[PDB]
């Protein structure tokens, strides 16, 4: 029923500008007060900017500092959020959030659109195969690895087999090294199965338009 | 400026049990919100108006309190309930920080495993000694690397997953990044997990001139 569905988020470099939109669906959206708020990556969530009903009331968070701008169309049922002369500390994920009464609990909110505010380019990620090789093991089990090294912004989605092998898989959160994201992902399956069975990690980045597929084929040694 | 102050930050217990988790505010305050967040999802309202339950929210849990503190409480609790709770009210800023509930349940030592860097990522110059530690808890866990005898510090990354959603274990990845030329100076890698499910180290090792 009812929907917020936010968009336009991205990457941005520092001292940049960017314009957020919520489409509301499902309510009378010129009746309810409207707000952004932003989940900071420490997962801190600060009050960006609230609009009243008729858009004639607005207030903004304490760090914000004139260099946001919150206005909504209730014809076209969309809030926005204009942003200006970004900085690295506000890269966060943007929610837009209805109101309910007056004590402004926050009753519906969006999906929630992503800003990284960075001077990083958007780079495709490596991804290396992880047989056991040298460390071979002999259990009823065996756990075999992709590797995925190199890539901005977030995120990469990973997936075993295209999915078949979904049971037994670990994909770890990235990490930043060399300013760029790595992670790995580790599936296991039964021993006799690998490698009469072939196991592939699928690895896909959007931000890049990349799609990768890494065989995990046993070492030649 | 009005700030709020939540405690425990994080906390963990059985399902059955009684949870209890606080919320302060700098100065006096009233009507506060509390808002659930599980990993990958939005916000969602909780408690509202100190004491008022969102819909879809079971009479297990409760609000309450009044001007500096006020807390949000579950009876019996079910899996169902971990995630991070925050609060919020209507003069603040910054929500507070939250409180993560986590599920117990019985310690599980780590299936530990251990890659050599791939060929691939070789030919390319660098050199990722990959470790996984699988399906343990509590989350604390040590690992420990160590290259021809002596442990080393530099350069290992270490990530948790979330707690798992069927099991409530974690798993963590600790991978070590060296220079091809540094991996290539050196012969026997180990991983060694340190856990409280026993006194003794899981050990998995490799030589880089052996395959
Ligand atoms: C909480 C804020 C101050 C104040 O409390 C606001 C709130 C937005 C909603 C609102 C509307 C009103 O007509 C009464 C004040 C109030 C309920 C504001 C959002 C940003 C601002 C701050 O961040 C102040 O620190």
């Amino acid at each position: 029923e009812v929907q917020l569905v936010e968009s336009g988020g991205g990457l941005v470099k520092p001292g940049g500008s960017l314009k957020l939109s919520c489409a509301a669906s499902g309510f009378a959206f010129g009746n309810y007060d409207m707000s952004w708020v932003r989940q900071t990556p420490e997962k801190r969530l600060e009050w960006v900017a609230f609009i009243g009903s008729g858009g004639g009331r607005i207030y903004y968070g304490d760090t914000m500092k004139g260099r946001f701008t919150i206005s909504r169309d209730n014809a076209k049922n969309t809030l926005y959020l204009q942003m200006s002369s970004l900085k690295s500390e506000d890269t966060a994920m943007y929610y837009c959030t209805r109101h309910y009464n007056y004590y402004y609990s926050m009753d519906y909110w969006g999906q929630g659109t992503s800003v990284i505010v960075s001077s990083a380019k958007t780079t495709p990620p490596s991804v290396y195969p992880l047989a056991p090789g040298s460390a071979a093991q002999t259990n009823s089990m065996v756990t075999l690895g992709c590797l995925v090294k190199g890539y901005f912004p977030e995120p990469v989605t990973v997936t075993w087999n295209s999915g078949s092998l979904s049971s037994g898989v670990h994909t770890f959160p990235a990490v930043l090294q060399s300013d760029l994201y790595t992670l790995s992902s580790s599936v296991t399956v039964p021993s006799s199965t690998w490698p009469s069975e072939t196991v592939t990690c699928n690895v896909a980045h959007p931000a890049s338009s990349t799609k990768v597929d890494k065989k995990i084929v046993p070492r030649d040694c | 400026d009005i700030e709020l102050t939540q405690s425990p930050a994080v906390m963990s217990a059985f399902p059955g049990e009684e949870v209890t988790m606080t919320c302060s505010a700098s100065s006096s305050i009233n009507y506060m919100h509390w808002y659930q967040q599980k990993p990958g999802t939005s916000p969602k309202r909780w408690i509202y108006d100190t004491s008022k339950l969102a819909s879809g929210v079971p009479a297990r849990f409760s609000g309450s309190g009044s001007g500096t503190s006020y807390s949000l409480t579950i009876s019996s609790m079910e899996a169902e309930d971990a995630a991070t709770y925050y609060c919020h009210q209507r003069s603040i800023f910054t929500f507070g920080s939250g409180t993560k509930l986590e599920i117990k349940r019985a310690d599980a030592a780590p299936t530990v495993s251990i890659f050599p860097p791939s060929s691939e990522q070789l030919t390319s110059g660098g050199a990722s000694v990959v470790c996984f530690l699988n399906n343990f808890y509590p989350k604390d866990i040590n690992v420990k690397w160590k290259i021809d005898g002596s442990e080393r510090q530099n350069g290992v990354l270490n990530s948790w997953t979330d707690q798992d959603s069927k099991d409530s274990t974690y798993s963590m990845s600790s991978t070590l990044t060296l220079t091809k030329d540094e991996y290539e100076r050196h012969n026997s890698y180990t991983c060694e997990a340190t856990h409280k499910t026993s006194t003794s180290p899981i050990v998995k090792s490799f030589n880089r001139n052996e395959c």
